[PDB]
């Protein structure tokens, strides 16, 4: 242990009588004194637990403002196609974000390790399924976060990244279908699809928000804050860097991002595109909507105008074309709510398999966002798994 | 020092010896809202919720080993679990081991029990059969804890009779002498538990580990001490512990046909149903009278064979007004 | 959860007695009169929430309202330490000022005056309980103001709280002492029909008896009428020690009571202390044994009930659970049954099963014990009837004198007859047939 | 980018009132009452961007629009320590000082000659926002000047930002103690309306059971209106507080809201916050168990809104987010939506789903909290509208009897007729049927004007 910690620090940072005891005790102090140094060496050159903190600001979605903005910022970006995506202009969104928010009083230092990293851009993905945080590791403190660990730190990143876009576009749908409703209230026809398009969008951003919540607080902040306290705590870098692949290790799999939960990732990876589904339903149904209650608002407004200047306020062929408009628009409508509730129906199905998934996951972070996506129990009505894995399992360890 | 056997046996005797009996109380009234479900129905989990708040808002939150300290909610009751534990010693603890838990649904006050974890070298010490005996010990409290809620859930039905004119409370004044009877057989059968089991099995339990030479001294310590808290709590003597649980049984249906009573008597056929009723927890507390009055004979005749002044005391205790003594003779 | 207590103070004695009753739970459970727990209550063993109630996430607050008709009591609260322990809106004083005039009518009608506040207090005080048993009311008979809240306050308890228990105690005026109160014959009778009717239990807490225990217990020549106020407050204790302590028994009032009320209409308790110490006597801690507080307790000069000696009838305890703390030697206590089977000091009921419970606490380090080794006897027993039946005989006495109603003809309860005093006086008549009654075998047909 | 909220300041009281909001919110992210950062303000960790903005690389200046029909309080702001917080252009004083004289249309006639600087200001608090969520309008319901001009901005919010949410924290008059102010009602109607209308999610403080609280726990013999305002505006910061506090979700006010807000027109939201503590009372720490918690969060003393008895409706909750303030694990949050869920204290939409979202922040190192764990609830319940439909229905009680209208015949908006009020009272209606629809599977159409019919028959 002790030549492998040397070998760490320079490549990355009685005996008459018992001669087997006599060195035995002073062969492993000076082992202990040796890994201690090269721990200590390995801390002070490569900044180990500075890139702990980066990795736990970025890629664990520690930064949570940060995180908040680029999501922001990506949702009219990223329901775009990935192909028109341009690798610069993300990390150039990222950094606008960046200094819209909290990530701006980050330390340079730390800052500059956090990134958007754009994967390969294929036709009709969305941002979310390329967009991630990554947080580079290189000389001794890539012994700690290894290749395997900084792959799992992406994953958790880019998944908190995709639940949280798909959380802001469908919170955009619903505030532009409630702001609306203050148009649309001369349009009380057409504001029962717009109240559909916020349910959907509601009922779609708490699914996606309650996954993110979950990977980035339950998972990948938990694990990050293990990870770096584990290694404030390491007496030696192989230490360290055990500790911190056991950290990433159980960030990857609360955040299903182990191989182990590929299931359980693609379980939610799906709740999570029938969430965006419902978002971008929601959000055409409100601009359909909005669209409306502006004709009709102007409409409104010209007839009272010509009414107030003496003409006769509308033309019968301008009328006829006016009642014909509204009635259009009331026709859509209880469409427009039919095709919101549809899409609201199908996403809290998918989101209820995913939840109960969740729930029967071995992963703590994946019963707590099926608890989160079922706070009301709406969820745990649909999927059974919600309700039974806290009952189940208290009962049996009572009875020994 | 490593194993904190001292801490181990204070939260023991704090939670599975039941020495914090408000801390029991507490964990009772917590949980008396799912121990009226069926045995089946009831959350094991919500009990041991319930006790592990009770423990840390009572003077248990004192026992430094507090945090080793689990509720374990027994398969049966509190019969079923004596007989166990009588069994644990004998060729039968296999056969009571493997031994279906009781179809008797036990309330989860009646089923609640304590478990401590203990750390090696203390495992030593505190073996699966006192962990066993703990929790017999414990259940037995905990179901004569259930039948004194029972009794005052009936007595708080009752205490509206008292506006009644007597012609009115006239049958319920049959229920309530059978919910006033429960209640005195349910209260004795605390008394006995708290000043005869739990004081002093802790007081044994912290003098033997006190006075331990070795671990294996430890061990013995430990293993007399949780005899002694199973045959205080009248674990160790099935018979005792049978009459003790259909007395119980028999003074919670008495409890609830007073509670029916009283409250048809205060919404006064409702002065039949009343007294109907009535009749019926009379009956009730009659079968359990009859198995307080075996166990009362049987604690009779052990003081009577060893001239023990101090089961005299007990007994003039738990019969002050010689109610149970008549019995007992008959 | 603790079984907490609402306390209703009525009048000016009775709210005397009331906030020296939650002084005293306070000091027992380490709260200082702010609300604010002492750092010596170390012991989390205590139930708080019996006595006081969370007001918000920090402040306790005692359960306790304050009602009285002249606003003078009410000032006086408000104005002393106590003013944050008590709900604001637990207190309610008349705007008129005037009090009960001494009559127990005009207390009444204030009462029904102030119904609204008081059952708000006592539904804020429910509500902050997390399984509240019912309320106690401390008040005295004697007065005006007292005795009719009183009895109000004791109605709109068992009103809100129907299908839960509302154990008492309820101090009795004395009936052999020519009272300057009139109407206090009335009074006490409409205090003991609101115990009989309203309570399940009823410790009776004669201010005679009290002047006893400190002369011969306390050594106080000249009982203060703020001594006999902490007397009933002591007597108040005693009765709901296993409420306020919880332990393996008798953790709930309905609990405590159920083996103590035999029949709905047998309820009239007596209750007896041992050693009883005036406050300023605290300096000789008096080496009491079990023998000596259990003669005291079951002496009548030591009891917080006035019972004359009848030698002719054996009155008796319905049931007694004394709760003792401290060295008790097994064969002290041999002795002392001994002595008291010789000297037949305590008879007991013959008609249903008592015993005495015994639960094993810790003592609180917050409240200072005047003896090595103390107890509380909390007791049913038949002569609390001769304190009943002695206030029924004299409201009847004065009813049919009309003494004093002029001061309740003022108010509208009493405007036109003086009928409540009669039917108080005829409730309190029965409460105390059936206190006797249950000393007997016949108490199964009490009430018949 | 972070979603800013614009502040509206409305009348003396509403802009005392978003003063002391602005004031709490700088102490939370550590911004000094001159806007610039601390320099012992070294966490970085807090979202300013959510209620304040940035005027230069260290100076957070709040996007607050103060308007008042009566130059005292106006004076007041700029005369305190938060003088420099405010865009001194974004602070509209009436030269008469005259106020709106406790009439409603006379604070809208106010708030439409501060119209220009008003929305001037939230333009420019916007066009400083890269992804601006929405306006935030802070104003009174129990005076004259605060209602109308809150009114306004809310509508003016609506018109210029309709893809954008706009939370509201709506205060309510305090109904235990008798207020000066006999139009009050009118004004609280109106301000239920624009709550109701133009606002996206609007958090109900009611004033009554601030009152209740400090009467019961205070020992206040007449809790004065300045303590249930200071209460009212704790309950909605800590609403706000995962707006304002990003964590892992709902870091975002259309994000916060988003949850909250169910459908467009039942945006009528009810808080409930425990445990419930007074500033003073930091003195007794109580070994609260977590039993006595529960059992005094359901107490109403405790719960810092007073809901009224609704019997017309069957109140259910519509959404429900969440605002954690303190150390909170995300799963504890959730864990507590369950134990909620099981004690059914909201009931949920049937058609689709709908949880209380749960966001895990990180507290404010600077700011001493008096209570070991708090808790915001914000849900959006049909039984928030009884307080609504009692000012609308008190406010035309007033209207018919003309009570205190002189004050509001004064101004252009109520010199020929009460119509405000009356639309007030219209759209508190409509806003009702939404929040019933809201509890039903046809929350769908919740808002369109079948179902005001369909409810109002």
């Amino acid at each position: 242990l002790i030549g492998k910690s040397i070998n760490f620090l320079h490549q990355v940072c009685d005996l008459f009588t018992d001669l087997e005891n006599a060195f035995q005790g002073k062969i492993d102090a000076a082992y202990f004194e040796t890994s201690k140094y090269l721990l200590d060496v390995l801390n002070k050159k490569y900044s180990l637990l500075d890139h702990m903190q980066a990795m736990r600001r970025y890629l664990l979605l520690g930064q949570g403002d940060f995180i908040r903005h680029l999501m922001d910022l990506l949702k009219p970006e990223l329901v775009r196609p990935a192909t028109t995506l341009y690798q610069h202009n993300l990390t150039g969104i990222l950094e606008t974000a960046v200094r819209a928010t909290n990530a701006q009083f980050d330390s340079p230092e730390i800052l500059r390790r956090l990134d958007v990293r754009l994967l390969e851009v294929s036709p009709g993905d969305t941002g979310w399924d390329v967009f991630s945080l990554d947080y580079h590791v290189d000389g001794p403190i890539a012994t700690v976060f290894t290749r395997e660990c900084m792959s799992h730190y992406l994953r958790v990143f880019n998944f908190l990244w995709r639940a949280k876009r798909m959380e802001y576009i469908l919170t955009d749908i619903r505030k532009g279908h409630m702001c609306n409703a203050k148009l649309l209230r001369n349009m009380p026809e057409f504001s029962g699809v717009l109240h559909q398009c916020h349910i959907l969008a509601s009922e779609m951003v708490h699914f996606i928000h309650q996954m993110q919540y979950y990977i980035t607080f339950e998972v990948l902040e938990c694990s990050w804050d293990e990870l770096w306290n584990k290694v404030q705590q390491a007496q030696d870098l192989d230490h360290i860097i055990a500790a911190h692949e056991v950290f990433l290790d159980t960030i990857i799999s609360r955040c299903l991002l182990d191989s182990d939960s590929r299931a359980l990732l693609n379980q939610l990876r799906a709740v999570f595109d029938q969430i965006i589904e419902l978002q971008n339903a929601q959000d055409a149904i409100y601009r359909a909507a909005l669209e409306e209650l502006q004709r009709r608002l102007q409409f409104e407004e010209k007839k009272k105008q010509r009414e107030i200047e003496g003409q006769w306020g509308v033309t019968a062929a301008e009328e006829e074309e006016e009642n014909k408009r509204i009635g259009e628009f009331k026709e859509s409508i209880p469409k427009m709510c039919s095709q919101l509730r549809i899409l609201t129906h199908f996403y809290q199905g998918i989101v209820q398999q995913f939840l109960v998934l969740l729930t029967t996951s071995s992963d703590e972070s994946l019963r707590f966002l099926s608890f989160r996506l079922d706070f009301n129990e709406h969820y745990k009505a649909r999927e059974p798994r919600l309700r039974v894995s806290l009952g189940t399992r208290g009962r049996r360890s009572s009875h020994t | 020092e490593e194993k904190e056997l001292v801490a181990h046996l204070r939260s023991i005797k704090r939670y599975f010896l039941m020495d914090q009996g408000d801390f029991f109380v507490h964990f009772m009234d917590l949980a008396e809202e799912e121990l009226r479900k069926p045995v089946e129905d009831i959350t094991p989990p919500r009990l041991e919720a319930l006790l592990e708040l009770a423990l840390r808002m009572s003077t248990a939150n004192t026992d430094p080993f507090k945090d080793d300290l689990k509720i374990d909610l027994m398969p049966h009751d509190l019969i079923t679990q004596l007989l166990r534990v009588l069994a644990i010693e004998t060729k039968q603890e296999k056969a009571m081991a493997h031994a279906d838990p009781t179809e008797l649904a036990l309330s989860g006050l009646e089923a609640f029990s304590f478990d401590y974890i203990v750390k090696w070298p203390l495992s030593l010490i505190i073996n699966r059969k006192a962990l066993t005996r703990y929790q017999m010990l414990f259940r037995h409290m905990f179901y004569c804890k259930h039948v004194e809620r029972q009794l005052c859930s009936v007595w708080i039905s009752n205490k509206t009779a008292k506006q009644h004119s007597l012609h009115s409370a006239q049958w319920f004044a049959g229920a309530f002498t059978l919910r006033q009877r429960m209640l005195n057989f349910v209260q004795n059968i605390q008394y006995y538990m708290m000043f005869e089991v739990m004081e002093p099995t802790w007081h044994i339990l912290e003098k033997n580990l006190k006075s331990a030479s070795n671990i294996d001294d430890v061990l013995g310590h430990h293993t007399g001490f949780l005899d002694t808290c199973l045959k205080d709590c009248m674990l160790t003597n099935p018979e005792l512990l049978k009459v003790f649980s259909k007395l119980m049984s028999v003074c919670v249906m008495f409890t609830n046909c007073m509670q029916k009573f009283t409250q048809s008597m205060k919404l006064d056929d409702t002065v039949q149903l009343v007294s109907g009723f009535e009749a019926t927890i009379n009956k009730f507390d009659k079968n359990f009278s009859a198995h307080l009055l075996d166990l009362l004979a049987r604690l009779s005749i052990y003081s009577t064979s060893d001239c023990e002044h101090g089961m005299a005391s007990v007994i003039s205790r738990l019969d002050f007004n010689g109610f149970y003594t008549e019995r007992l003779e008959r | 959860m603790p079984r907490e207590i609402i306390t209703l103070q009525l009048g000016q004695c009775g709210n005397q007695i009331g906030f020296e009753f939650w002084k005293q739970l306070c000091a027992e459970h380490g709260i200082s009169p702010e609300g604010i727990v002492e750092e010596f209550a170390t012991e989390g063993t205590d139930r708080k929430d019996v006595f006081f109630y969370q007001a918000d996430d920090e402040h306790y607050i005692p359960r306790a309202v304050l009602l009285d008709l002249e606003p003078r009591v009410i000032h006086s609260i408000l104005n002393s330490p106590y003013a944050k322990l008590y709900n604001p809106e637990n207190i309610y004083l008349s705007e008129h000022g005037g009090g009960a005039g001494n009559n127990w009518a005009s207390g009444f009608s204030q009462g029904e005056k102030i119904h609204e506040d008081i059952f708000d207090i006592i539904d804020r005080e429910a509500d902050g309980s997390d399984s509240l048993e019912g309320f106690v009311l401390c008040h005295s008979i004697a007065g005006g103001t007292g005795s009719g809240l009183g009895s109000y306050l004791l109605e709109r308890l068992n009103d809100r709280y129907p299908k839960k228990l509302v154990q008492t105690y309820s101090v009795f005026p004395n009936q052999d002492e020519m009272s300057d109160v009139v109407v206090q014959p009335y009074n006490s009778l409409l205090t003991l029909k609101r115990l009989t009717q309203n309570a399940d239990c009823v410790v009776v807490l004669d201010n005679t008896a009290l002047n006893r225990i400190a002369t011969d217990r306390l050594h106080i020549q000249n009982p203060s009428f703020s001594q006999i106020n902490q007397l009933v407050s002591t007597i108040m204790s005693a009765s709901t020690t296993t409420l306020r302590y919880p332990g393996y028994m008798n953790n709930d009032l309905i609990g405590l009571i159920a083996s103590l009320i035999p029949t709905p209409r047998l309820h009239f308790l007596m209750t007896g202390y041992t050693p009883l110490t005036t406050d300023q006597s605290v300096a000789s801690v008096r080496k009491t044994t079990v023998l000596d507080v259990m003669r005291r307790l079951l002496q009548p000069k030591n009891v917080m009930v006035s019972t004359g000696r009848d030698r002719q009838t054996n009155h008796c305890y319905i049931a007694i659970l004394n709760i003792i703390q401290g060295e008790v030697d097994p064969t002290q206590v041999h002795k002392s049954l001994q002595r008291i089977r010789e000297r037949k000091l305590a008879n007991f009921i013959p008609w249903g099963p008592a015993s005495i419970q015994v639960a094993l606490s810790r003592k609180s380090p917050y409240l200072p014990s005047a003896h090595r080794v103390s107890g509380l006897m909390m007791a049913n027993h038949t002569s609390i009837s001769s304190l009943f039946e002695r206030t029924c005989r004299q409201y009847d006495k004065l009813r049919k004198r009309e003494a004093f109603l002029e001061q309740f003809r003022k108010e509208d309860m009493f405007k036109d007859n003086f009928d409540e005093m009669d039917t108080s006086r005829e409730i309190v008549q029965q409460l105390i047939d059936e206190y006797h009654a249950a000393t007997r075998p016949d108490y199964i047909s009490w009430g018949t």
